[PDB]
């Protein structure tokens, strides 16, 4: 048995405490606060938990993939801050509590934003030990590579120049859920195989594994938005039927799409038959929580 | 000044051979325009010269000047992010874009390890700890911020003068510090010329800042002039006469 | 108990023998009377146990403990002032003998120069800095002048911790970094004890705002408890498990 | 032939750029403005002046007394901000500019006050070179008596609790005149006295030197307002103040004789010049 649960209740856990630890209150306090206010307010967690498990995976240990973990999680919230803005989907709630430019006003949003992402790279520059700097150096790259131009902000520019027409391509749209939810998720994956010792083939299976549950994480979230409440979600919903936004639901209603999410979910596991069953778990135990959580 | 035209040139070459549009247009595009639409900056020439005036050549910290004009880039297009006027991209898109254009400057410092020179691996590390550190809250966002705190004719002049130091200074005590290390300079000559940025920056910055709030003592060009100098002997070179010319 | 309470009693009977009022009457009755009117701080107790802990003689660190007892003491009345309760004195007797307060805590300090003791010089010295740091503008200062933004049931607890930090933390970290140096200890465990008396004032600080800010997740008094003890660690002596005592 | 401008300009110069540089701007940026702005306000810089002359005319150089001279300014700072504030002399302007509470607030000014305190002690303490600690430590002890309850502080404060009785003693008066003026005109001289290496003969007589001119001061301010409530001229006479301030001058003089003539020009045209100033 695998109890998934207290497993995620451990991890959580143990990435919360570091978090808190590495973006400390100090000068200029407000920038530290509004950057502490988003990266605390806690979310699932999922990329520092993917991260973690599979450096473990490979044989790695937690300590050598926390600041790494961090980083993502990081990153991650620095998206959603930006995402959030007036001029982006301009949102009133996060994580369960105003969105940061409401509690902190548009420019102390803009930057604590960059701070995050700017200390990601500090963070995982200085703070990693048990691994080798040509290591550190090339997890560094790998990190800047998903984050940039060819991942995260290449699907979220993609996404907001197609909100302009309601004429919407069937592959104008894979190429934002590849770019938008999964670069991260590959990124995540990789960084911890890759400082856990993983060899190629294993990081290159891993990186084709966090792909499928990549285009699982962002169909699930386009099924919650229609299905779901802002209360429940901790975040303002249902707002892609009030926006020319282009979701699979509305492609293809809601049924073909938790259908087409099980399919990502059977493909994911399906990659990890590379590894042995035990070492597993906790990537397929994740694959099932990014298909299945109600929030 | 011939030899910073140069200096300049070879950063850009190296941009230019480094950001390709390429499909998705509609990514690239604005990430090559923004990147170049940004006014150069010293900070990243000094970069270059501070490695070769300490015995390294330019090419060992072509991607460190080029991240650090990245960097400023990015703070640069984020600074001007309302519907002020028609800018040639909508302000999603150029917010999108700065938080790209950052992480490329630490995607070319990493792919920039040569696995020939023993000592790259730390060199680089140690570099990517200075620029996102001077990019971080502590440095130019530190700047960023209390940038908005000014109100022109009622601000003094040593406000504006520390908003001048974290927005500037920082980045340039960024790029002469960094040039030392990727020219293997010592420890004495790191803090040096780490120094001599910080106030070659803050200087600049002032001249950005006489364009409307001009009650400006002409003494505090002076002193930081004159700090800058002051920081410069010890040094010895064409550069250390060279460098000296950026101050006066 | 008895331990504690004879430390701050031993204090106290030194800052009396200390103290004297005379003539001229209108300057050292409030110089007296202000100074036993502060509350006691775990501060100058720290200064002594940490002493103790390390090996030395708690006379070692008297006069660090009362010059520490007596920079917070003027810190009080500094704060209140304005007229919120019932004063024995004027606003200008106060602020004007709080002014007074600190500059008797160095000439205690500089007057307790053994010279006999070929130690003493340099360990002083140390400890002036110390002291005058963390009551400087970037210590205790920067806490008094935070707390002024604060507003019952709108400032977060970050922001709370932060003012606990600079207002209490700092000069109880001071207290046992000074009480370790007093007492000879190593680098490495002046260091430890530093730390461990930035939490340990955190705090006590987030108590003395318990009593206003009723939002205090029982959470944050358990982080830092938690950081204190942590610190503790690799460290012995009964002290090493009396010194965990404000954490429980 | 000393010129006495020139002498006193060099001097100034070179301790706003020190005070400039030990000073700057970081957070929280209000505080270390209040600080500026006071501070840097420029002066005569005569307690600076005072601790490097002292300092050269044993002996010792500059560059040793400087953080000394740095950390008297520091404290005449601090307590012009106090003096300003509403619960003291309650005044709208001070060398030129609104004052300190006026420009951010009576809390940042009590602060900014109680930092410049602070940090004088931290200032000389570290960056003090060129000397041994227990000078150093014996110099810290000398700038504390000076400025608290035996020195600054108590004279301000008897000075406070003066105002109620429109009647007032002469010894009163000179305690008030000491403490208030003199004791930080006698630190001055002796922290640099001792930088320098003076012998403690020459200490004691530069401390003579220092409570001279400081009585000098106000009892020449007495004499002006008058010539141009208790005061010289009320009790003793303009005549016999008049007498009285010649024979301060004269027993300053007397204390530098000791001295290089050479070296003490700048202090003998110093106390010459709080003599027979205009105003
Ligand atoms: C669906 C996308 C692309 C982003 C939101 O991520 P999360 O749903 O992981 O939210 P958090 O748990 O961090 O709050
Ligand atoms: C992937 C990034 C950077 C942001 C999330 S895109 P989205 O607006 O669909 O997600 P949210 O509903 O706002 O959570
Ligand atoms: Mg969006
Ligand atoms: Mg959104």
């Amino acid at each position: 048995m695998f109890d998934f649960d207290g497993y995620m209740l451990r991890k959580a856990k143990s990435v919360n405490k570091a978090l808190e630890a590495a973006v400390q209150m100090k000068e200029p306090l407000k920038i530290h606060e509004s950057m502490r206010y988003s990266l605390l307010a806690g979310g699932k967690r999922v990329r520092p938990m993917l991260c973690i498990a599979a450096c473990e995976l490979v044989g790695g240990d937690e300590s050598t993939a926390m600041p790494a973990a961090c980083a993502v999680e990081m990153i991650h919230t620095m998206s959603l801050m930006h995402d959030d803005l007036p001029c982006m989907d301009n949102d009133d709630l996060r994580r369960g509590k105003p969105t940061n430019h409401m509690a902190f006003g548009e420019s102390v949003a803009v930057l604590a934003g960059d701070a995050l992402l700017s200390f990601a790279f500090e963070h995982v520059a200085a703070a990693t030990k048990g691994a080798p700097p040509e290591r550190i150096v090339r997890v560094l790259g790998e990190l800047a590579v998903s984050i940039g131009s060819e991942g995260l902000v290449a699907g979220q520019v993609v996404d907001v120049c197609s909100e302009g027409m309601a004429e919407v391509g069937l592959d104008h749209l894979e190429f934002i859920h590849h770019h938008k939810t999964a670069a991260l998720l590959q990124g995540s994956v990789v960084l911890g195989a890759i400082l856990g010792g993983g060899k190629e083939e294993e990081v290159a299976k891993l990186r084709k594994f966090a792909n499928c549950i990549g285009l699982l994480f962002q169909v699930v979230d386009d099924i919650l938005d229609v299905t779901k409440s802002s209360k429940e979600l901790g975040k303002t919903a249902g707002k892609d039927l009030v926006a020319d936004k282009t979701t699979y639901p509305k492609l293809i209603g809601v049924e073909k799409s938790k259908e087409f999410a099980d399919r990502l979910n059977r493909e994911a596991q399906e990659q990890l038959l590379h590894f042995h069953p035990h070492r597993a778990a906790p990537l397929i135990a994740l694959a099932n929580y990014i298909a299945y959580r109600d929030n | 000044q011939p030899y910073w035209a140069a200096i300049e040139a070879d950063i850009e070459r190296y941009l230019k051979k480094s950001i390709t549009i390429r499909p998705p247009e509609t990514v690239f595009g604005p990430m090559h325009h923004l990147t170049f639409a940004a006014p150069a900056t010293a900070a990243s020439t000094l970069c270059l010269a501070a490695c070769e005036l300490v015995g390294g050549d330019r090419s060992q910290a072509m991607a460190a000047a080029a991240a650090i004009h990245l960097v400023h880039a990015a703070a640069y297009v984020h600074e001007h992010l309302p519907p002020a006027i028609q800018h040639k991209y909508g302000p999603n898109v150029e917010l999108l874009t700065g938080d790209g254009i950052v992480p490329f400057g630490f995607e070319l410092l990493a792919g920039s390890v040569d696995p020939a020179r023993t000592d790259d691996p730390d060199r680089i590390l140690r570099v990517i700890i200075e620029i996102s550190r001077a990019g971080g809250p502590e440095g130019m966002i530190s700047g960023l911020h209390r940038e908005e705190e000014i109100v022109d004719g009622n601000t003094s002049l040593d406000f504006i003068e520390y908003v001048c130091k974290k927005k500037y200074g920082e980045m340039h005590a960024c790029g002469a510090a960094c040039g030392a290390i990727l020219g293997g300079a010592a420890e004495e000559e790191i803090q040096k010329l780490r120094n001599f940025g910080l106030y070659q920056g803050t200087l600049r910055g002032m001249m950005e800042m006489k364009n409307s709030h001009q009650l400006i003592d002409e003494n505090i060009i002076g002193k930081l002039k004159e700090l800058a100098l002051e920081e410069l002997g010890g040094f010895h070179g064409k550069n250390a006469e060279l460098m000296s010319s950026l101050v006066a």
